[PDB]
């Protein structure tokens, strides 16, 4: 049996709402965790864009013009794939920032709903605590009136033995006046318990719904943040496959690089002559 | 999913 | 076909075949430098990228999270520093390859300068003796022309002239003929000395060409290997990163949403029973 929020965050203290305060603090801790995940993506995207842009500049500004044939094509193949890798990491930064934007939208979505429950809970809890203070004030008054009624009845019983008719009439109207005061204090006390009980069940119902809603928010936040870590690790691991495939293109170009072919291609293109100069002989002026 | 990685040069080299 | 067989000049005073090969070595030296600059700038970029990844991992937050999701987020920061540290090590590996290429480059320049000194020596002597031999030819021809003019002058007056005036003109013709004969010997010896250096140069040119072909074969081999090694080291870095990111996925597989919620409840629960309702308390009961 999976334990729920609504069943494990109550307080035996009637005037305490610690169970709600603990859950509300957990949502604030999760909100900061969502921001920390967003902060890592933003800084990683900035680093990836800067790294990609630097690779593009190195490839475009690099030399190699003096080389010819295979070695030139191989070196140009490395510069071409370097720009492709750098441009891919620039696109990775845009992908990470899209994950950054999605989390901030989800984060602000939960805050909008959380504020609604906060207003509802703060209302019913304030009314519950207010009526509780009223009920206890009614109880203290009700109990004091009962003591006054018993004291007024004991005073009547005391003087109704050998006392005069004038002093007895005064004491009997005092006992009836105090007995009526105790009856009205009981009705006010009974009505205070009735109003307090009404709000109590309302609060218990409202607290039970808020707990299930906060559990739904936490379940969604934990799921999306777990998915964000899995997607982020996949997008970085996918970048390793894309880069490795691009660097393989350089090796494919190098397979067509023959040392003997480049030397023969340079000879056939820059050869000046296949015969050494003829020796200078003696030239007779008359022969 | 997983990168191919490095690869030995052609065995006809060197 | 080889360098020694395809870089001659039929022009005796021209050494273009040697100049073309020497220019090819200078172009190959710049190609080696351009490969060094690519490694130097790539290593600088990797060190900057690696150091930045480490700073992001160390400065990142996540303290408010607990249980699996915290361990997963801490696993991402841990592997991020490992990736950044690995890219820092990649820069040292690239710079070591950079140092090897510049060392090889200066080895060839030292040997190339030696052959340049030898060729510049024998070529200067070959051109010097050729210029001397042609100066000897011009003198020899001028002496022959002077000798023919002195003999034709004798033939002119040797018809009805006196014995004294004929002897005077014939002694001039013999004086000019002797000058042409000794000028011919100087011209002959100039051809002998020139031929000596010529054969010396042809052998020296053949040795220098064969050496330059070996240097290009070595340079093309090391640069071809340097490109293959560079591609493997970059591809190896992709494998190392994927293995590190794999550690994050393995941690995420042990990340259960329901486990984190139940673990939070068992640690922060305040009570399992709602407060008791406040009842009416009779003063007499």
């Amino acid at each position: 049996p999976q334990l729920q929020f609504k069943d494990a965050f109550w307080c035996r203290d009637f005037t305490a709402h610690t169970g709600y305060e603990v859950l509300l603090q957990r949502l604030l801790d999760g909100r900061k965790m969502c921001k920390d995940m967003e902060e890592l993506l933003r800084q990683r995207a900035q680093a990836e864009e800067r790294y990609g842009k630097e690779l593009v500049q190195i490839a475009r500004k690099a030399g190699g013009q003096t080389e010819i044939n295979s070695l030139r094509a191989s070196f140009d193949s490395l510069k071409q794939q370097m720009e492709n890798v750098g441009s891919s990491h620039i696109q990775l930064a845009l992908t990470l920032r899209e994950e950054l934007r999605s989390l901030e939208e989800f984060r602000e979505r939960q805050k909008e709903q959380r504020k609604k429950y906060e207003a509802v809970m703060d209302r019913v809890q304030k009314s519950k605590l207010s009526l509780y203070k009223k009920a206890m004030e009614s109880k203290k008054t009700y109990e004091q009136k009962c003591r006054d009624a018993d004291d007024a009845e004991q005073a009547f019983e005391r003087i109704s033995a050998n006392g005069h008719q004038k002093q007895v009439e005064k004491s009997q109207n005092k006992a009836r006046q105090c007995k009526d005061s105790a009856t009205e204090a009981e009705r006010v006390y009974r009505q205070s318990i009735a109003q307090l009980e009404k709000v109590r069940a309302e609060w218990e119902q409202e607290h039970r719904t808020t707990c299930e809603a906060f559990q739904l928010q936490e379940f969604d936040r934990l799921t999306i943040l777990r998915n964000a870590l899995w997607v982020h690790s996949n997008q970085l691991s996918m970048q390793c496959v894309k880069d490795d495939e691009l660097y393989e293109e350089v090796r494919l170009t190098l397979e067509g690089c023959s040392i003997d072919a480049d030397i023969d291609s340079f000879i056939q293109a820059k050869s000046t002559g296949t015969e050494p100069p003829a020796p200078v002989p003696y030239q007779n002026y008359y022969d | 999913s997983k990168p191919k990685g490095p690869r030995n040069p052609p065995p006809t080299w060197n």
